[PDB]
Protein backbone atom coordinates (compact mmCIF):
# COMPACT_ATOMS: atom_id res chain seq x y z
CA UNK A 1 0.00 0.00 0.00
CA UNK A 2 2.75 2.42 1.01
CA UNK A 3 6.47 2.63 1.75
CA UNK A 4 7.98 -0.19 -0.27
CA UNK A 5 11.54 1.04 0.32
CA UNK A 6 11.14 1.38 4.09
CA UNK A 7 12.90 -1.92 4.76
CA UNK A 8 16.23 -0.28 3.92
CA UNK A 9 17.41 -1.98 0.72
CA UNK A 10 20.97 -2.77 1.76
CA UNK A 11 23.49 -2.26 -1.08
CA UNK A 12 23.76 -5.38 -3.19
CA UNK A 13 27.25 -6.62 -4.06
CA UNK A 14 28.53 -5.04 -0.85
CA UNK A 15 27.76 -7.73 1.75
CA UNK A 16 29.83 -10.75 2.75
CA UNK A 17 29.76 -13.67 5.16
CA UNK A 18 33.14 -15.07 6.11
CA UNK A 19 34.17 -18.49 7.35
CA UNK A 20 37.25 -20.10 8.82
CA UNK A 21 38.41 -21.47 5.46
CA UNK A 22 39.17 -17.93 4.18
CA UNK A 23 41.80 -16.82 6.69
CA UNK A 24 44.99 -17.60 4.66
CA UNK A 25 47.54 -20.36 4.29
CA UNK A 26 50.08 -18.01 5.92
CA UNK A 27 48.74 -18.03 9.47
CA UNK A 28 50.12 -21.11 11.16
CA UNK A 29 47.21 -22.95 12.87
CA UNK A 30 44.71 -24.26 10.33
CA UNK A 31 42.91 -27.48 9.41
CA UNK A 32 40.45 -28.66 6.79
CA UNK A 33 37.30 -28.53 8.93
CA UNK A 34 37.96 -25.93 11.62
CA UNK A 35 40.59 -23.91 13.43
CA UNK A 36 42.66 -25.47 16.21
CA UNK A 37 44.77 -24.03 19.02
CA UNK A 38 47.92 -25.22 20.73
CA UNK A 39 48.07 -26.35 24.35
CA UNK A 40 50.52 -23.78 25.85
CA UNK A 41 47.91 -21.10 25.09
CA UNK A 42 48.46 -19.75 21.60
CA UNK A 43 46.17 -16.90 20.58
CA UNK A 44 44.50 -18.71 17.73
CA UNK A 45 42.47 -16.57 15.28
CA UNK A 46 39.15 -17.80 13.93
CA UNK A 47 37.87 -14.93 11.78
CA UNK A 48 39.74 -12.16 10.03
CA UNK A 49 38.70 -9.51 7.54
CA UNK A 50 41.71 -8.08 5.73
CA UNK A 51 41.01 -5.59 2.97
CA UNK A 52 42.24 -2.09 2.28
CA UNK A 53 38.75 -0.68 1.99
CA UNK A 54 36.67 0.19 5.07
CA UNK A 55 33.73 -1.87 6.27
CA UNK A 56 31.18 -2.34 9.03
CA UNK A 57 30.55 -5.29 11.33
CA UNK A 58 26.91 -6.33 11.38
CA UNK A 59 27.27 -9.62 13.21
CA UNK A 60 29.55 -12.21 14.75
CA UNK A 61 29.20 -15.75 16.01
CA UNK A 62 31.56 -18.45 17.17
CA UNK A 63 31.81 -21.70 19.05
CA UNK A 64 32.10 -21.97 22.83
CA UNK A 65 34.39 -23.81 25.24
CA UNK A 66 35.01 -24.11 28.97
CA UNK A 67 38.54 -22.69 29.41
CA UNK A 68 38.87 -20.27 26.52
CA UNK A 69 38.62 -16.51 26.17
CA UNK A 70 37.60 -14.59 23.08
CA UNK A 71 37.76 -11.03 21.85
CA UNK A 72 37.01 -8.95 18.79
CA UNK A 73 39.18 -6.11 17.56
CA UNK A 74 38.70 -3.44 14.94
CA UNK A 75 41.95 -2.43 13.23
CA UNK A 76 45.09 -4.31 14.27
CA UNK A 77 45.22 -2.65 17.73
CA UNK A 78 41.85 -1.92 19.31
CA UNK A 79 39.64 -4.44 21.10
CA UNK A 80 35.98 -3.51 21.62
CA UNK A 81 34.91 -6.06 24.20
CA UNK A 82 38.02 -6.79 26.20
CA UNK A 83 37.54 -10.41 27.19
CA UNK A 84 34.75 -12.88 27.75
CA UNK A 85 34.20 -16.25 29.39
CA UNK A 86 30.80 -17.09 27.84
CA UNK A 87 31.10 -15.65 24.30
CA UNK A 88 28.51 -13.76 22.37
CA UNK A 89 26.83 -15.52 19.52
CA UNK A 90 26.89 -19.09 18.29
CA UNK A 91 26.45 -20.79 14.95
CA UNK A 92 22.94 -20.69 13.44
CA UNK A 93 22.00 -17.98 16.04
CA UNK A 94 24.64 -15.26 15.87
CA UNK A 95 24.76 -12.01 17.81
CA UNK A 96 23.24 -9.17 15.80
CA UNK A 97 24.78 -5.85 16.79
CA UNK A 98 22.05 -4.04 14.87
CA UNK A 99 19.38 -5.93 16.78
CA UNK A 100 20.81 -5.59 20.27
CA UNK A 101 21.95 -2.00 19.85
CA UNK A 102 21.74 0.84 17.36
CA UNK A 103 24.24 0.96 14.55
CA UNK A 104 27.19 -1.23 13.74
CA UNK A 105 30.88 -1.26 14.53
CA UNK A 106 32.84 0.56 11.80
CA UNK A 107 36.08 -0.84 10.46
CA UNK A 108 38.58 1.04 8.33
CA UNK A 109 41.29 -1.51 7.55
CA UNK A 110 40.67 -4.89 9.13
CA UNK A 111 38.86 -6.74 11.88
CA UNK A 112 39.66 -9.92 13.74
CA UNK A 113 38.01 -12.25 16.24
CA UNK A 114 40.83 -13.70 18.33
CA UNK A 115 40.69 -16.68 20.68
CA UNK A 116 43.00 -17.01 23.68
CA UNK A 117 43.50 -20.53 25.00
CA UNK A 118 44.24 -20.64 28.71
CA UNK A 119 47.56 -22.23 29.64
CA UNK A 120 45.91 -23.74 32.72
CA UNK A 121 43.79 -25.89 30.44
CA UNK A 122 45.16 -28.87 28.54
CA UNK A 123 44.29 -30.83 25.44
CA UNK A 124 43.68 -29.85 21.84
CA UNK A 125 40.62 -27.79 20.93
CA UNK A 126 38.79 -27.23 17.66
CA UNK A 127 37.00 -23.95 17.01
CA UNK A 128 35.13 -22.08 14.32
CA UNK A 129 33.06 -19.00 13.69
CA UNK A 130 31.27 -16.76 11.25
CA UNK A 131 30.94 -13.04 10.65
CA UNK A 132 28.58 -10.88 8.60
CA UNK A 133 30.10 -7.72 7.11
CA UNK A 134 29.15 -4.86 4.84
CA UNK A 135 31.55 -2.49 3.13
CA UNK B 1 58.14 29.10 58.93
CA UNK B 2 57.61 29.88 55.27
CA UNK B 3 57.18 27.64 52.24
CA UNK B 4 56.92 28.79 48.66
CA UNK B 5 53.80 28.08 46.67
CA UNK B 6 55.40 25.62 44.28
CA UNK B 7 53.74 25.34 40.90
CA UNK B 8 51.02 22.76 40.42
CA UNK B 9 53.00 21.08 37.63
CA UNK B 10 55.18 19.07 39.97
CA UNK B 11 58.25 17.19 38.73
CA UNK B 12 58.24 13.57 39.80
CA UNK B 13 59.36 10.08 38.92
CA UNK B 14 57.96 6.58 39.08
CA UNK B 15 59.34 3.46 40.70
CA UNK B 16 58.26 0.20 42.29
CA UNK B 17 57.45 1.34 45.81
CA UNK B 18 54.28 3.26 45.02
CA UNK B 19 50.57 2.47 45.40
CA UNK B 20 49.41 3.10 41.83
CA UNK B 21 51.94 0.64 40.37
CA UNK B 22 52.24 -3.14 40.48
CA UNK B 23 54.32 -5.97 39.07
CA UNK B 24 54.18 -9.73 38.72
CA UNK B 25 56.66 -12.44 37.78
CA UNK B 26 57.08 -13.60 34.19
CA UNK B 27 58.28 -16.86 32.69
CA UNK B 28 59.29 -17.20 29.06
CA UNK B 29 57.57 -16.35 25.77
CA UNK B 30 54.78 -14.47 27.54
CA UNK B 31 54.13 -11.21 25.69
CA UNK B 32 50.52 -10.73 26.76
CA UNK B 33 51.34 -10.82 30.47
CA UNK B 34 52.39 -7.35 31.69
CA UNK B 35 55.41 -7.57 33.95
CA UNK B 36 54.51 -4.13 35.32
CA UNK B 37 51.23 -2.24 35.47
CA UNK B 38 50.71 1.46 36.11
CA UNK B 39 47.45 3.27 36.75
CA UNK B 40 46.39 6.87 37.08
CA UNK B 41 45.50 7.86 40.64
CA UNK B 42 42.24 9.62 41.32
CA UNK B 43 41.82 13.29 40.40
CA UNK B 44 45.44 13.51 39.22
CA UNK B 45 46.89 13.87 35.74
CA UNK B 46 50.31 12.56 34.76
CA UNK B 47 52.28 13.79 31.76
CA UNK B 48 55.30 12.10 30.20
CA UNK B 49 57.18 14.14 27.65
CA UNK B 50 58.85 12.72 24.56
CA UNK B 51 62.39 13.23 25.83
CA UNK B 52 61.66 11.38 29.04
CA UNK B 53 64.32 8.94 30.27
CA UNK B 54 63.49 5.28 30.67
CA UNK B 55 65.19 2.70 32.80
CA UNK B 56 64.18 -0.93 33.28
CA UNK B 57 66.56 -2.97 35.38
CA UNK B 58 65.04 -6.44 35.26
CA UNK B 59 66.85 -9.41 36.74
CA UNK B 60 66.88 -13.18 36.99
CA UNK B 61 65.90 -15.03 40.15
CA UNK B 62 69.52 -16.06 40.72
CA UNK B 63 70.61 -12.42 40.40
CA UNK B 64 71.69 -12.16 36.78
CA UNK B 65 70.84 -10.11 33.74
CA UNK B 66 68.72 -11.81 31.10
CA UNK B 67 69.30 -12.51 27.41
CA UNK B 68 69.85 -9.09 25.75
CA UNK B 69 67.84 -10.33 22.77
CA UNK B 70 64.90 -9.96 25.15
CA UNK B 71 62.54 -7.12 24.24
CA UNK B 72 60.80 -4.53 26.40
CA UNK B 73 57.83 -2.48 25.24
CA UNK B 74 56.14 0.29 27.15
CA UNK B 75 52.61 0.74 25.87
CA UNK B 76 49.58 2.85 26.69
CA UNK B 77 46.27 1.07 27.14
CA UNK B 78 42.65 2.02 27.06
CA UNK B 79 40.65 1.13 30.16
CA UNK B 80 39.93 -2.54 30.89
CA UNK B 81 43.59 -3.40 30.34
CA UNK B 82 43.13 -2.98 26.61
CA UNK B 83 46.24 -2.07 24.55
CA UNK B 84 46.46 0.41 21.68
CA UNK B 85 48.67 0.83 18.65
CA UNK B 86 48.93 4.58 18.77
CA UNK B 87 50.48 6.20 21.83
CA UNK B 88 52.94 3.35 22.40
CA UNK B 89 56.51 4.38 23.21
CA UNK B 90 59.85 2.71 23.95
CA UNK B 91 59.90 -0.51 21.97
CA UNK B 92 63.50 -1.33 22.88
CA UNK B 93 65.65 -4.37 23.56
CA UNK B 94 66.72 -5.49 27.00
CA UNK B 95 70.37 -5.32 26.03
CA UNK B 96 72.40 -2.23 25.22
CA UNK B 97 71.79 -0.32 28.45
CA UNK B 98 74.88 -0.92 30.59
CA UNK B 99 72.87 -0.75 33.81
CA UNK B 100 75.99 0.30 35.73
CA UNK B 101 76.02 3.84 34.29
CA UNK B 102 72.54 3.84 32.74
CA UNK B 103 70.79 6.48 34.82
CA UNK B 104 74.18 7.92 35.73
CA UNK B 105 75.20 8.77 32.21
CA UNK B 106 73.20 11.07 29.91
CA UNK B 107 74.68 9.01 27.10
CA UNK B 108 73.40 5.68 28.37
CA UNK B 109 70.19 7.48 29.31
CA UNK B 110 67.68 6.13 26.79
CA UNK B 111 64.74 8.44 26.23
CA UNK B 112 61.28 7.81 24.87
CA UNK B 113 60.21 8.48 21.28
CA UNK B 114 56.98 10.49 21.45
CA UNK B 115 54.94 12.36 24.01
CA UNK B 116 52.42 10.71 26.29
CA UNK B 117 49.62 11.53 28.69
CA UNK B 118 47.69 9.65 31.36
CA UNK B 119 44.16 10.74 32.17
CA UNK B 120 42.98 10.10 35.71
CA UNK B 121 41.82 6.49 35.09
CA UNK B 122 44.10 5.00 32.45
CA UNK B 123 46.70 2.27 32.18
CA UNK B 124 50.25 1.89 30.95
CA UNK B 125 51.76 -1.58 30.70
CA UNK B 126 55.27 -2.90 30.17
CA UNK B 127 55.27 -6.06 28.09
CA UNK B 128 58.35 -8.25 27.90
CA UNK B 129 59.31 -10.81 25.24
CA UNK B 130 61.85 -13.38 26.44
CA UNK B 131 63.11 -16.06 24.04
CA UNK B 132 62.40 -19.65 25.10
CA UNK B 133 64.86 -21.87 26.95
CA UNK B 134 65.80 -18.87 29.08
CA UNK B 135 65.43 -17.85 32.70
CA UNK B 136 62.37 -16.02 33.95
CA UNK B 137 61.94 -12.62 35.52
CA UNK B 138 61.99 -12.20 39.30
CA UNK B 139 59.91 -9.37 40.72
CA UNK B 140 61.89 -9.12 43.96
CA UNK B 141 64.94 -7.83 42.07
CA UNK B 142 63.40 -6.27 38.96
CA UNK B 143 62.57 -2.59 38.86
CA UNK B 144 61.42 0.26 36.64
CA UNK B 145 62.31 3.91 36.79
CA UNK B 146 61.20 6.66 34.44
CA UNK B 147 61.68 10.39 34.48
CA UNK B 148 64.69 12.27 35.81
CA UNK B 149 64.17 14.41 38.83
CA UNK B 150 67.20 15.62 40.74
CA UNK B 151 69.50 16.16 37.79
CA UNK B 152 70.05 18.98 35.33
CA UNK B 153 70.20 16.23 32.71
CA UNK B 154 67.12 14.35 31.62
CA UNK B 155 63.46 15.24 31.99
CA UNK B 156 60.93 14.63 34.74
CA UNK B 157 57.39 13.32 34.86
CA UNK B 158 54.86 16.11 35.19
CA UNK B 159 51.95 15.72 37.58
CA UNK B 160 49.04 17.94 38.47
CA UNK B 161 45.97 17.71 40.66
CA UNK B 162 42.88 17.67 38.48
CA UNK B 163 40.83 19.62 41.02
CA UNK B 164 43.05 22.72 40.86
CA UNK B 165 43.06 23.79 37.21
CA UNK B 166 39.85 24.55 35.34
CA UNK B 167 41.01 23.59 31.80
CA UNK B 168 42.46 20.30 33.11
CA UNK B 169 39.28 18.66 31.79
CA UNK B 170 39.88 20.23 28.37
CA UNK B 171 43.50 19.05 28.39
CA UNK B 172 42.42 15.52 29.35
CA UNK C 1 50.22 7.34 13.39
CA UNK C 2 53.99 7.01 13.16
CA UNK C 3 56.20 5.37 15.78
CA UNK C 4 59.90 4.58 16.25
CA UNK C 5 60.49 0.94 17.11
CA UNK C 6 63.33 -1.50 17.35
CA UNK C 7 63.37 -4.75 15.40
CA UNK C 8 65.44 -7.80 16.26
CA UNK C 9 66.63 -11.02 14.64
CA UNK C 10 63.75 -12.85 16.35
CA UNK C 11 60.06 -12.25 16.83
CA UNK C 12 59.53 -8.79 18.17
CA UNK C 13 56.72 -6.94 16.47
CA UNK C 14 56.67 -9.45 13.59
CA UNK C 15 56.10 -12.86 15.19
CA UNK C 16 58.99 -15.18 14.25
CA UNK C 17 57.37 -16.22 10.93
CA UNK C 18 58.15 -13.28 8.64
CA UNK C 19 61.73 -13.27 9.86
CA UNK C 20 64.24 -15.66 8.43
CA UNK C 21 67.88 -16.25 9.27
CA UNK C 22 70.62 -18.04 7.37
CA UNK C 23 74.35 -18.59 7.44
CA UNK C 24 76.83 -17.41 4.82
CA UNK C 25 79.07 -19.44 2.51
CA UNK C 26 82.79 -19.98 2.87
CA UNK C 27 84.49 -21.41 -0.21
CA UNK C 28 82.66 -19.28 -2.83
CA UNK C 29 82.97 -15.73 -1.51
CA UNK C 30 79.46 -14.51 -2.29
CA UNK C 31 77.03 -11.84 -1.14
CA UNK C 32 74.84 -14.17 0.85
CA UNK C 33 71.62 -13.16 2.60
CA UNK C 34 72.02 -13.79 6.30
CA UNK C 35 68.81 -12.15 7.48
CA UNK C 36 65.57 -10.92 6.04
CA UNK C 37 62.41 -9.24 7.29
CA UNK C 38 59.10 -9.37 5.41
CA UNK C 39 56.50 -6.69 6.12
CA UNK C 40 53.49 -8.51 7.61
CA UNK C 41 49.86 -8.33 6.61
CA UNK C 42 48.84 -6.05 9.44
CA UNK C 43 51.15 -3.09 8.96
CA UNK C 44 50.55 -0.39 6.38
CA UNK C 45 54.18 0.31 5.49
CA UNK C 46 57.66 0.47 6.95
CA UNK C 47 60.24 3.21 6.49
CA UNK C 48 63.97 3.31 7.04
CA UNK C 49 66.23 6.35 7.14
CA UNK C 50 69.93 6.89 7.54
CA UNK C 51 71.35 9.43 9.97
CA UNK C 52 68.02 9.03 11.82
CA UNK C 53 67.86 5.38 12.89
CA UNK C 54 70.39 3.66 15.14
CA UNK C 55 71.63 0.13 14.86
CA UNK C 56 73.56 -2.72 16.44
CA UNK C 57 74.85 -5.97 14.99
CA UNK C 58 77.08 -8.30 17.03
CA UNK C 59 78.22 -11.27 14.94
CA UNK C 60 80.55 -14.11 15.86
CA UNK C 61 81.70 -17.45 14.45
CA UNK C 62 82.38 -20.91 15.83
CA UNK C 63 85.47 -23.06 16.02
CA UNK C 64 86.56 -26.16 17.89
CA UNK C 65 89.74 -27.79 19.13
CA UNK C 66 90.82 -31.14 20.58
CA UNK C 67 92.12 -31.67 24.08
CA UNK C 68 95.71 -32.79 24.47
CA UNK C 69 98.06 -33.76 27.27
CA UNK C 70 100.20 -30.68 26.64
CA UNK C 71 99.14 -27.55 28.50
CA UNK C 72 97.82 -25.56 25.55
CA UNK C 73 96.32 -22.46 27.25
CA UNK C 74 96.27 -20.81 23.79
CA UNK C 75 94.55 -21.47 20.48
CA UNK C 76 95.04 -20.16 16.99
CA UNK C 77 92.09 -19.16 14.84
CA UNK C 78 90.99 -18.93 11.22
CA UNK C 79 89.56 -15.40 11.58
CA UNK C 80 91.20 -12.01 11.87
CA UNK C 81 90.85 -10.77 15.41
CA UNK C 82 90.88 -7.52 17.31
CA UNK C 83 89.47 -6.27 20.60
CA UNK C 84 86.00 -4.85 21.04
CA UNK C 85 86.61 -1.18 20.18
CA UNK C 86 90.27 -1.75 21.04
CA UNK C 87 91.84 -2.68 24.35
CA UNK C 88 94.31 -5.29 25.56
CA UNK C 89 92.16 -5.93 28.64
CA UNK C 90 89.24 -8.30 29.13
CA UNK C 91 86.09 -7.49 31.13
CA UNK C 92 86.50 -3.78 30.34
CA UNK C 93 85.07 -4.29 26.85
CA UNK C 94 81.48 -3.49 26.01
CA UNK C 95 81.25 -7.26 25.56
CA UNK C 96 83.68 -10.19 25.48
CA UNK C 97 85.61 -10.49 22.24
CA UNK C 98 85.48 -14.26 22.66
CA UNK C 99 83.71 -16.94 24.65
CA UNK C 100 84.71 -20.54 25.27
CA UNK C 101 82.81 -23.50 26.64
CA UNK C 102 83.90 -27.01 27.59
CA UNK C 103 81.53 -29.82 26.66
CA UNK C 104 82.73 -32.20 29.38
CA UNK C 105 82.94 -29.57 32.13
CA UNK C 106 79.66 -27.81 31.44
CA UNK C 107 81.02 -24.46 32.58
CA UNK C 108 82.10 -21.15 31.16
CA UNK C 109 85.77 -20.49 30.49
CA UNK C 110 87.30 -17.11 31.18
CA UNK C 111 89.77 -15.30 28.93
CA UNK C 112 92.98 -13.60 29.99
CA UNK C 113 94.17 -11.72 26.92
CA UNK C 114 95.39 -12.25 23.37
CA UNK C 115 97.91 -10.97 20.86
CA UNK C 116 95.15 -9.45 18.70
CA UNK C 117 97.70 -9.23 15.86
CA UNK C 118 97.78 -12.76 14.50
CA UNK C 119 94.88 -15.19 14.73
CA UNK C 120 95.56 -15.94 18.39
CA UNK C 121 93.80 -16.10 21.74
CA UNK C 122 94.73 -17.15 25.28
CA UNK C 123 92.73 -19.41 27.57
CA UNK C 124 92.90 -18.99 31.33
CA UNK C 125 92.01 -22.60 32.10
CA UNK C 126 93.97 -25.81 31.42
CA UNK C 127 91.88 -28.12 29.21
CA UNK C 128 92.34 -31.84 29.68
CA UNK C 129 93.24 -34.36 27.02
CA UNK C 130 90.31 -35.64 24.99
CA UNK C 131 87.96 -32.93 26.24
CA UNK C 132 85.79 -31.26 23.61
CA UNK C 133 85.71 -27.48 23.39
CA UNK C 134 83.84 -24.79 21.53
CA UNK C 135 84.72 -21.15 21.04
CA UNK C 136 82.80 -18.20 19.59
CA UNK C 137 85.38 -15.54 18.80
CA UNK C 138 84.83 -12.20 17.23
CA UNK C 139 84.45 -12.00 13.46
CA UNK C 140 86.30 -9.72 11.08
CA UNK C 141 87.04 -9.03 7.42
CA UNK C 142 83.54 -8.70 6.05
CA UNK C 143 81.01 -6.42 4.41
CA UNK C 144 77.34 -5.83 5.16
CA UNK C 145 74.61 -4.33 3.02
CA UNK C 146 70.88 -4.02 2.36
CA UNK C 147 68.49 -4.76 -0.47
CA UNK C 148 64.78 -4.87 -1.18
CA UNK C 149 62.61 -7.61 -2.65
CA UNK C 150 59.13 -7.18 -4.14
CA UNK C 151 57.46 -10.35 -2.87
CA UNK C 152 59.09 -12.56 -5.53
CA UNK C 153 62.81 -12.90 -4.90
CA UNK C 154 63.09 -10.18 -7.53
CA UNK C 155 65.27 -7.20 -6.69
CA UNK C 156 64.31 -3.65 -7.65
CA UNK C 157 67.00 -1.58 -6.01
CA UNK C 158 69.65 -1.16 -3.38
CA UNK C 159 69.50 1.03 -0.29
CA UNK C 160 73.04 2.29 -0.46
CA UNK C 161 75.64 1.33 -3.10
CA UNK C 162 78.81 1.08 -1.02
CA UNK C 163 79.21 -1.60 1.61
CA UNK C 164 80.31 -0.84 5.15
CA UNK C 165 82.82 -3.26 6.74
CA UNK C 166 81.80 -5.23 9.81
CA UNK C 167 85.37 -4.79 10.90
CA UNK C 168 84.77 -1.06 11.35
CA UNK C 169 81.36 -1.94 12.76
CA UNK C 170 83.04 -3.66 15.69
CA UNK C 171 85.67 -0.94 15.92
CA UNK C 172 83.35 1.90 16.82
CA UNK C 173 81.98 1.83 20.37
CA UNK C 174 78.33 1.13 19.83
CA UNK C 175 75.27 2.47 21.63
CA UNK C 176 76.62 6.02 22.17
CA UNK C 177 74.68 8.90 20.68
CA UNK C 178 77.00 11.11 18.67
CA UNK C 179 79.21 8.06 18.24
CA UNK C 180 76.26 5.84 17.32
CA UNK C 181 76.37 4.26 13.89
CA UNK C 182 73.96 5.52 11.27
CA UNK C 183 74.19 4.17 7.74
CA UNK C 184 72.95 6.05 4.67
CA UNK C 185 69.95 5.51 2.44
CA UNK C 186 66.21 6.12 2.70
CA UNK C 187 64.12 3.03 1.99
CA UNK C 188 60.45 2.21 2.40
CA UNK C 189 58.22 -0.75 1.62
CA UNK C 190 54.78 -2.23 2.17
CA UNK C 191 52.94 -5.49 2.75
CA UNK C 192 54.80 -8.77 2.10
CA UNK C 193 57.81 -6.90 0.68
CA UNK C 194 61.14 -7.88 2.15
CA UNK C 195 64.33 -6.22 3.31
CA UNK C 196 67.34 -8.53 3.12
CA UNK C 197 70.45 -7.93 5.20
CA UNK C 198 73.38 -9.40 3.35
CA UNK C 199 76.86 -10.51 4.23
CA UNK C 200 80.08 -10.89 2.24
CA UNK C 201 82.84 -12.50 4.29
CA UNK C 202 84.76 -15.79 4.48
CA UNK C 203 84.24 -16.99 8.00
CA UNK C 204 81.18 -19.00 8.93
CA UNK C 205 79.01 -17.03 11.32
CA UNK C 206 76.31 -18.50 13.55
CA UNK C 207 72.88 -17.72 14.95
CA UNK C 208 72.14 -20.67 17.24
CA UNK C 209 74.24 -23.25 19.07
CA UNK C 210 72.10 -24.40 22.05
CA UNK C 211 75.22 -24.60 24.26
CA UNK C 212 76.24 -20.94 24.48
CA UNK C 213 76.12 -19.49 28.02
CA UNK C 214 75.66 -15.76 27.46
CA UNK C 215 72.15 -16.09 26.08
CA UNK C 216 70.55 -18.52 23.67
CA UNK C 217 70.99 -16.67 20.38
CA UNK C 218 74.71 -16.02 19.96
CA UNK C 219 74.74 -13.17 17.49
CA UNK C 220 72.22 -10.38 17.29
CA UNK C 221 70.84 -7.51 15.26
CA UNK C 222 68.89 -4.60 16.70
CA UNK C 223 67.81 -1.89 14.23
CA UNK C 224 65.66 1.21 14.60
CA UNK C 225 62.79 1.71 12.17
CA UNK C 226 59.77 3.91 11.64
CA UNK C 227 56.37 2.32 11.11
CA UNK C 228 52.96 3.60 10.02
CA UNK C 229 50.91 1.70 12.59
Amino acid sequence: QTADGRVGLVPVNSYVTLETDDLDTDEHPVTDAGTVALEPGESAPIVRYDLGQPAAVYAVGATDEANVEYELKVNNSKTVGGRTNSPLGVLNTPFSFVEKLGGAIPCETAATYWAHYSSDATGTVELAGRMHIEV
Amino acid sequence: PEIGNNGAEKQISLHKGQPFIDTQDVGAADPNTPAVTIEGPSDYVIAIDAGTPVAPEFRDANGDKLDPSTRVTIQKCDKQGNPLGDGIVFSDTLGRFEYSKMRSDPDYMRKTTTSLMIDEREIVKIFVEVPPNANGMDADNSRITIGDDTSDYGKAVGIVEHGDLSPAESKA
Amino acid sequence: QTQEYTINHTGGVLGDSYVTTASNQTSPQRETAVLSFECPRKFEEINYVGQRDATRFVPRTTESITGSANDDTVVDLTANIQPVAGEEVIAEQDYPVAVAYNVTQGVEVDVVDADYAADTVTLGTNPADGDEVKVWPIMSDGDVQFRLINQFGQEEGRVYPWSTPLYRWHDFPQLKRGREINLHGSASWSENETLEILLDAPQALTWEDSDYPRGQYVTTLEQDVEITL
